[PDB]
């Protein structure tokens, strides 16, 4: 994340971050004890993920770390990277042992359909992730997270590539400076109400921090919420 | 200042308390606003449900709550049932 700041411990307790041949090359949020939802362009046919929960500062050792191995990946059906790298981009990984909940460890929020679109339109997300600090800078090492506003589709059009406005949404400022960056895909775009966050959107990719485009774009969590609950349920 | 609730200004059966030159009506489940005279309904601040608002068959709101949260017995607020319930920050 470029232009945000540090969250505090346990701020973002459904954040986890992905590892593999190289740390936090993506984010990702718990759904449950055994699931996480994330990037489909995170998740290729060959390579091992490792989930990391109640994490913050990623070279230090705060006791509140889970680390969980992925047993199952499910993308979307209709992802293919061939046709269009970011749409449908939304995948669920299953854990081999379940994380243990607690304040550092806690699920995000899902709505139905209706009401996950009625939150995003409230018009301010929080994103965050342990991505570059800025282009082709440095990966954080502590957690940020940032507040960006919804841009409409018009504007999101006109300014950003491979943006297809049913499945995705763009977010950010009119100014730019302010975007997710590479590591951060993945992880989770949410709107919190009265103090409760819901899931809103899935970090695609930092169009303005890759220099490619004037917002970051997001998959919209909306049309995913019954493929999510039914894949993620755990009775 | 004298009683503004001996006209009886509230309907819907709302209960009328007598304040400095003003009444308030308290209403029964189901109704609203300051004569009681609107029925509560999703569209007007989300049928006063803290999460999620539905019509019920006999038109009727029925408020519901994600996992992890119950419907409080008010039957609009919605309250933990297990211990991390999502979307909270706890530290
Ligand atoms: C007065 O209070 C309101 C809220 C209702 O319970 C009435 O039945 C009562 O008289
Ligand atoms: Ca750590
Ligand atoms: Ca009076």
């Amino acid at each position: 994340v470029v232009g945000g700041e540090d969250a505090k411990p346990g701020q973002f307790p459904w954040q986890v971050v992905l590892n593999g041949k190289v740390d936090a090359f993506c984010g990702g949020s718990i759904v449950n004890e055994k699931w996480i939802v994330t990037a489909a362009h995170c998740v290729e046919t060959g390579v091992k993920i490792t989930v990391v929960a109640g994490e913050h500062n990623i070279e230090e050792t705060e006791h509140t770390e889970q680390k969980r191995n992925v047993i199952r990946i499910i993308p979307h059906h209709n992802y293919n990277a061939a046709i269009n790298k970011y749409n449908h981009d939304i995948a669920l990984l299953e854990l081999d042992e379940p994380l243990v909940l607690n304040s550092y460890v806690t699920p995000i929020c899902i709505a139905d359909k209706e009401y996950t679109n009625i939150f995003l339109k409230f018009g301010s997300g929080y994103v965050s992730g342990w991505g570059r600090v800025f282009h082709k800078g440095r990966s954080a090492l502590v957690l940020q997270y940032l507040r960006v506003p919804l841009v409409d589709r018009a504007t999101c059009l006109r300014s950003t590539k491979f943006t297809i406005y049913n499945n995705m949404f763009c977010a950010g400022f009119h100014e730019g400076g302010r975007d997710s960056c590479q590591g951060d895909a993945g992880g989770p775009h949410v709107t919190e109400v009265e103090g409760t966050s819901f899931l809103t959107g899935i970090i695609s990719w930092g169009e303005e921090c890759a220099m490619k485009g004037k917002y970051g774009i997001y998959t919209k969590v909306s049309r995913y919420v019954n493929w999510i609950k039914e894949k993620t349920k755990l009775t | 200042d004298g009683d503004q609730c001996e006209s009886n200004p509230c309907l819907n059966g709302g209960s009328c308390k007598d304040d400095i030159n003003s009444y308030e009506c308290w209403c029964p489940f189901g109704f609203e606003g300051k004569n009681c005279e609107l029925d509560v309904t999703c569209n007007i601040k989300n049928g006063r449900c803290e999460q999620f608002c539905k019509n019920s068959a006999d038109n009727k709101v029925v408020c519901s709550c994600t996992e992890g949260y119950r419907l409080a017995e008010n039957q609009k607020s919605c309250e933990p049932a297990v211990p991390f319930p999502c979307g909270r920050v706890s530290v």
